[PDB]
DNA sequence: CCCCCCCCCCACCCCCCCCCCCCCCCCCCCCCC
DNA sequence: GGGGGGGGGGGGGGGGGGGGGTTTGGGGGGGGGG
């Protein structure tokens, strides 16, 4: 992410993101006061493409028919929109901690 | 915040005073040390926690001050008045009088005793210039008034909707059903923090349905030192309480014409807890409370309660005198004509046969044919008379019904699972009225109890078999209205042959219109409704309590199995299958073998046996071929 | 002159009771606990002289496996730690703590004691576990109160579900937005120990610390709601349930429909009036967190294998309560062994129907099976619905037959189905699957289940005039579904009613039958025997169709003949099909097919 | 066997928090002994 | 040459202000009657 402060329109840039919407706490210029008062700059910021998809436990594997166990599953750039509903897919990637944001 | 004052006519230290010396002096003197003293020795002995006060004794000591000319203030009427505060008044008169144990308790086993003995010393260490606790924390009993008796508020049972909000702060009395009760949870009276930093314990007592936890040490070994030290709880020094909510109502003849029936919500802590559960009918005292929603959350906090509602030689009374079986069989529903060998079988149902190892042990009935006749009144006779009864009919019972599910408690959103009539029925009897009407799941359902002694759950994940052995009585009444006398009883029956076939017997019971026998019943019923007793000379009627004293000892008589009855009971087998050699359903089968041995070992547990007795095979094939011949028709 | 650990609130020495603890853990022997308790009598050296708890540490160390299951009775034997079982009883989270600590330490001193080239480091890098159990009396679900609030206990129930598994941080892990420095943080009773400066002195910035997530060390956690048993209540209210807690590999121990017992402290904790408050409410929520769970060889397996009346013998030990009628408990014997399968369909499986009059045992002889059988199903067939059956209506749960899945499906009252259901059952017997397509639902749902049907001829009688099909009144092609189809009649006739009523009577005399062999057996089988097929089943095979084709006949009885001559090659641990297989598959067969 | 029914499922005060201001403490520098 | 006192910076505490905290219709599935 990349903002500009509001009372001085100095460029904050490469803001790293948590999973959280993140803004810069300090303002770069030390003639400023500011601490936390933003607009992003659209056209500076960097965006993935992000796709959120579910799954649940294979028909097959189900121990003896039960209700599957979900899990949920992200994907980002180039691999999203690959799957599909009702598909069954092999994915490799990270298993991740998800805060309540 | 200020606040005005105004004078009042009371004074909690004379009355402090009062409440002790009623404490220290009064005993029970009209059944001729004090009782409360004795009973403070039983709780200092550990022995006991619930310590009850009558305001009779209040009333008692009283009048005794009364007469020996001094005025005691009236103590039942402030008790009466401003419930809430006395006890806080009693409760420091105990913890000021208690005297010490007799018996041995091993002290240091109680976590509060090592923690206050520890800061105990930690005081001593501080006193040689180098409360102790809330007493509450201390505090093992559990204090409650009790009221008056009729002889002056407290003893009057209210109806809720009487429960005007003047009340509040008096120790009523409340009548009505209790309509659901909470699950026991704890609350904390006292929390116990640690000090991470100094090691110093500090307490926090609760008097209300919330709190803020504490976080920095406010003790003088921190707070001297400028020591932020931060708290931690701790439910091993916490004292709970334990806490419990019913909702009773008024009772439903109590209701206005066209009113909603009004409601209220009882509280109950310590050892008073559980002793009420839905659907009881009961007389509770308590003081009624406001609680934080100007208007007010209310409920009462119970305090008594007053619940709506040897053997073996015993028995003996009924033996001795002879020819018990018949006499008993007589005494099922003596009011209900004639039928006596129905009877004298639906008496083996309670008593039941052997199970083995499986060998399945429950007897079976259906009775079959026109209805009326005083056949749901048998039903639901059998079900008072037996022990682990319960009376159903096949659309009846609608609520949880015969047949069991998963369910919610849709009023609140938690889910559980529960079972129908047939597992309340387990290791007991379930009473089938109407059993023709009763559906594809009903019919599987009892299916089940025959085939496997369950019930079954397959639903939301949860695949389960609950437990349901029990004999069935059975009524099933025919189609169109009137059976039609002279064929098969599957022209006038809707279930299928196959489910009949499980019982041990049927009875096919016509409501034939013949002079004589209509003026033989019709003589029985005009007799009992004339004469008010004894629905027939000669039958000895037993009463319902003293026959389960036979019942019961009946069945544990289990017998042993006889070469004699062995080698009988084949022949019998044998015989009846000379009849089976062929016009109707009544075929001698395995299952009508099996139902002459349990009925014949039903007939050894009443006859007191070991050896079981080709009497009471013959006896059986006599119900059999009686049920048979019936069934002819 | 020095500091003592105590167990807080009790004057207990920690040092006292890790030496009492330790003294256990090795030297116990096993004799021991029968002196404490009952069979005495039954003291056997080379099973009751081993140091037991070494025993299991070496085992333990061999597998690496971080779990020590503990009897807490065996605490009460060994003179040096009686007191410590009340100690646990009454403080369990400590003992526990010390127990945890003693039996690393003692997996340290075996190695080091014998001097032994297994992993130091693996060891130090292992946690470990004690799992006592046992402890008491099993006390009510209705009767925990305040004074357990800290104790261990256990408790029967059922469980009606469980959370999936949550995940619970143990270590924090926090990096310096300035110079990048990164360290670590233990979680202390559920709260994060922030450090408010950065460590590294020649950083030292306040609240430069930020919480690095996924680099956080996260613990397992997962909840289950265990219900009071129908069984235990007073009847005329509903049963209570409680949380429990249940952590690490301890997850996912037990199931939905598990009846079980769970040991662990009763524990209590406050909840909050608002999560945006510190307030709490004064009746604290309360749970037990579990520390161990139960539910409610091949040498003898060999030793059986070589009997000659071994076809009878498991025959009679399906059901010898029931009249012998042998031929039905033979081809259910070869049901229970089944066949085998190929993936390139057709499957292993073997389908049976009992016909005859509704006036026989043969609802007993399901009844046993479906007791006999590792995971079938029970039900019949009158009003049974083609979707009640099978699997119903957001999600889609499975029915009867999909549970039955790799078991035997019992199904009595058959002959009353209705055709839509038994057009359902078309796809089980020719494909073990059903091919669903409703709105939103589309599923192939695999359901590999062995049917066992139990039917009737129409009326309350067989006409013995008539042949099956004109009896049962079910349709041919129906009937061709199943291998075998069987006839037991309640004619009269006094020498089989004087045997049978003789066999039924001597049940109360009597003070491979049993079934628990029985079913081992059958498993072992299933895991060890799969048998192909020589040239010698190979030409009766095709010579049998042929005959029966010209009798008339269809492949569904030689793939019924196959299938059957695997499940007979199947015993006496054969594993090849011969002659004699397809010759009595082919023989049964001709019992059936006569019609 | 076919069609209709009916059942299900779904759409003003008090606490936490943050900002601002003032005082106190601790270090550095200079002078005095 | 070391220790005290004066002066300036930096941190912590305390106070003050502010914001947040069930009916109606429709489709599809499932079961019962003509
Ligand atoms: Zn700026
Ligand atoms: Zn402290
Ligand atoms: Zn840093």
């Amino acid at each position: 992410a990349s903002f500009t402060c509001d009372m001085c329109r100095a460029i904050v840039d490469n803001v790293e993101q948590s999973f959280k919407y993140t803004e810069p706490t300090f303002c770069p210029n030390p003639s400023c006061e500011n601490r936390a008062f933003w607009t992003l700059n659209v056209t500076r910021s960097r965006f993935l493409d992000w796709q959120k998809v579910r799954i649940q436990e294979n028909a097959n594997e189900i121990p003896t028919g039960s209700m599957p166990r979900t899990l949920d599953v992200i994907l980002r750039g180039d691999s999203v929109e690959r799957a599909k509903p009702g598909d069954r897919c092999k994915f490799t990637g990270v298993e991740i901690v998800v805060p309540d944001v | 915040a200020a606040l005005p004052s105004i004078q009042l006519p009371v004074d909690y230290n004379n009355l402090f005073n009062e409440i002790t010396d009623f404490l220290v002096t009064f005993k029970q003197d009209t059944l001729s040390g004090p009782k409360y003293m004795a009973m403070l020795q039983k709780v200092a002995n550990r022995e006991l926690n619930s310590v009850i006060i009558d305001l009779d004794d209040i009333l008692q000591y009283q009048n005794e001050k009364f007469l020996q000319g001094t005025q005691a203030d009236d103590l039942v009427s402030a008790i009466q008045q401003n419930a809430n505060h006395f006890t806080e008044l009693f409760c420091r008169a105990i913890d000021n009088n208690m005297p010490l144990p007799t018996k041995e308790i091993d002290y240091k086993d109680d976590v509060l005793d090592v923690i206050l003995n520890q800061r105990r010393l930690r005081n001593e260490r501080m006193l040689s210039d180098r409360e102790l606790f809330p007493p509450n924390l201390t505090r093992r009993y559990f204090l409650y008034f009790k009221p008056l008796s009729q002889n002056a508020i407290s003893s009057k049972p209210l109806s809720v909707r009487q429960i005007k909000g003047d009340f509040l702060g008096q120790l009523i009395t409340v009548r009505g059903i209790i309509t659901r009760v909470s699950d026991v949870k704890p609350a904390v009276e006292v929390i116990a923090y640690t000090c991470d930093q100094c090691g110093y314990e500090v307490f926090q007592e609760v008097n209300s349905r919330t709190f803020t936890p504490l976080s920095e040490c406010t003790s003088e070994e921190c707070s001297q030192n400028q020591t932020k030290g931060q708290l931690f709880m701790s439910t091993r020094a916490s004292k709970f309480s334990a806490f419990q909510e019913c909702k009773i109502q008024e009772l439903s003849q109590q209701v206005p014409v066209g009113h909603i029936p009004r409601s209220l919500n009882i509280h109950v802590n310590g050892t008073l807890v559980r002793s009420l559960s839905p659907g009881d009918i009961v007389d509770v005292t308590g003081i009624f409370l406001p609680a934080p929603y100007l208007l007010t959350e209310t409920y009462l906090e119970a305090q008594f309660v007053r619940q709506h509602k040897d053997v073996e030689e015993r028995v003996m009374e009924l033996i001795t005198s002879g020819d018990v079986y018949n006499r008993l069989a007589k005494s099922i529903a003596p009011e209900i004509y004639g039928n006596l060998d129905v009877k004298k079988a639906l008496l083996l149902l309670l008593v039941g046969g052997v199970d083995k190892r499986k060998i399945r042990g429950d007897i079976n009935v259906c009775l079959m044919g026109d209805p009326g006749v005083a056949k749901s009144q048998l039903l639901k006779a059998i079900c008072k008379i037996s022990p682990r009864g319960v009376y159903t009919t096949g659309k009846g019972s609608s609520g949880v019904g015969l047949t069991a599910a998963v369910m919610k408690d849709p009023v609140t959103d938690e889910m559980i699972l529960e079972g129908g009539a047939l597992v309340l029925a387990d290791n007991g009897i379930c009473c089938i009225d109407e059993f023709d009407k009763m559906d594809e799941s009903d019919r599987t359902a009892i299916h089940e109890v025959m085939e496997q002694q369950t019930i079954s759950i397959s639903k939301a994940g949860i695949n389960t078999t609950l437990n349901a052995r029990t004999s069935i009585l059975a009524a099933a009444n025919p189609l169109y209205g009137r059976y039609n006398p002279r064929l098969s009883p599957l022209d006038n029956i809707n279930l299928p042959a196959a489910l009949l076939s499980r019982f041990d017997i049927l009875f096919l019971m016509l409501d034939i219109p013949s002079r004589d026998d209509d003026e033989k019943l019709a003589e029985h019923v005009t007799y009992v409704h004339m004469h008010n007793k004894q629905p027939d000379l000669d039958f000895t009627p037993v009463e319902p309590s003293k026959m389960r004293e036979y019942i019961a000892y009946a069945k544990t008589k289990r017998p042993v199995m006889s070469e004699a009855v062995n080698d009988y009971v084949v022949q019998a087998y044998i015989r009846l299958r000379q009849d089976s050699k062929r016009f109707s359903f009544g075929q001698a089968t395995p299952r009508t073998l099996l139902g002459i041995i349990r009925l014949s070992q039903a007939l050894a547990k009443l006859r007191l046996a070991d050896m079981v007795d080709i009497d009471d095979v013959e006896e059986a094939l006599r119900l059999v071929r009686v049920s048979k011949e019936s069934l002819y028709q | 002159s020095e500091p003592l650990r105590i167990i807080w609130g009790t004057n207990v020495s920690i040092q006292e009771c890790t030496t009492n603890f330790r003294n256990f853990l090795m030297s116990f022997k096993y004799k021991f606990r029968k002196i404490l308790d009952e069979r005495e009598e039954f003291i056997n050296n080379t099973t009751d002289e081993e140091l037991y708890y070494i025993k299991q540490l070496n085992e333990m160390r061999e597998l690496g496996t971080s779990n020590l299951n503990l009897d807490a009775r065996n605490l009460l034997a060994y003179k040096q730690t009686e007191d410590l079982y009340h100690q646990l009883l009454n403080y369990p989270q400590e003992v526990i703590s010390i127990m945890d600590q003693t039996i690393k330490d003692c997996m340290v001193s075996l190695i080091v004691d014998n001097n032994l080239d297994y992993d130091l480091d693996e060891i130090e890098t292992k946690f470990y576990k004690v799992r006592p159990y046992n402890v008491g009396s099993c006390k009510g679900m209705r009767e925990l109160n305040p004074n357990d609030i800290d104790k261990l206990i256990n408790l029967k129930g059922l469980v009606l579900r469980s959370t999936p598994v949550i995940p619970d941080m143990k270590v924090a892990f926090f990096k310096c937005n300035v110079c990048d420095h990164t360290m670590a943080v233990e979680i202390d009773r559920g709260v994060i120990q922030e450090p408010a400066r950065c460590e590294r002195i020649d950083c030292n910035e306040p609240n430069s610390m930020s919480l690095i997530h996924n680099r956080c060390s996260f613990a397992d956690k997962q909840v289950i709601k265990l219900q009071e048993t129908p069984d235990f209540v007073p009847d005329g209210q509903t049963p209570h349930s409680i949380s429990l807690c249940v952590y690490d590999e301890l997850v996912d121990s037990c199931r939905a429909g598990d009846r079980i017992e769970v040991t662990g402290t009763f524990r209590s904790i406050p909840i909050r009036a608002n999560s945006r408050q510190r307030v709490l409410k004064s009746l604290y929520k309360t749970y037990v967190d579990v520390v161990h769970v139960k539910k409610v060889d091949l040498a003898k397996i060999r030793e059986v294998a070589a009997r000659e009346d071994l076809y009878s013998l498991l025959a009679r030990s399906i059901a010898p309560s029931i009249y012998e009628l042998e031929d039905v408990k033979k081809g259910i014997l070869l049901q229970l062994f089944g066949g085998t399968n190929k993936t390139f369909r057709y499957r292993g499986d073997i389908n049976i129907l009992l016909c005859g009059d509704p006036s026989t045992s043969k609802s007993q002889i399901l009844q046993y099976v479906h007791k006999i059988t590792p995971r079938g199903v029970y039900t019949s067939g009158k009003g049974s619905s083609a979707v009640g059956l099978t699997a119903y209506i957001l999600v889609l749960e499975s029915g009867a037959l999909v549970l039955s899945d790799g078991g035997v499906c019992c199904i009595d009252e058959f002959d009353k189905m209705s055709d839509s259901t038994r057009s359902v059952l078309h796809e089980v017997m020719e494909q073990q699957t059903i091919s669903i397509a409703k709105a939103g639902i589309i599923t192939t749902l695999n359901a590999r289940s062995s049917i066992l049907a139990s039917a009737n001829p129409i009326g309350s009688r067989y006409n013995p005039n008539l042949p099956v099909t004109e009896n049962i009144d079910l349709p041919p092609p129906l009937l061709s579904r199943f291998d075998l189809v069987y006839l037991v009649l309640d004619k009269v006739d006094e020498k089989n009613d004087r045997e049978l009523a003789k066999h039924l009577t001597n049940l109360y005399l009597e003070d491979v039958l049993p079934v628990e062999f029985l079913t081992m057996y059958i498993s072992y089988a299933k895991e060890h025997i799969h048998p192909i097929i020589t040239e010698a089943a190979k030409t009766e095979l095709v010579r049998a169709y042929v005959g029966m084709r010209k009798m008339t006949a269809t492949t569904r009885q030689l793939e019924s003949m196959i299938r059957l001559a695997e499940a007979h090659a199947k015993m006496k641990l054969k594993n090849v099909v011969e002659l004699e297989d397809v010759q009595e598959a082919v023989r049964l067969i001709r019992s059936a097919i006569k019609d």
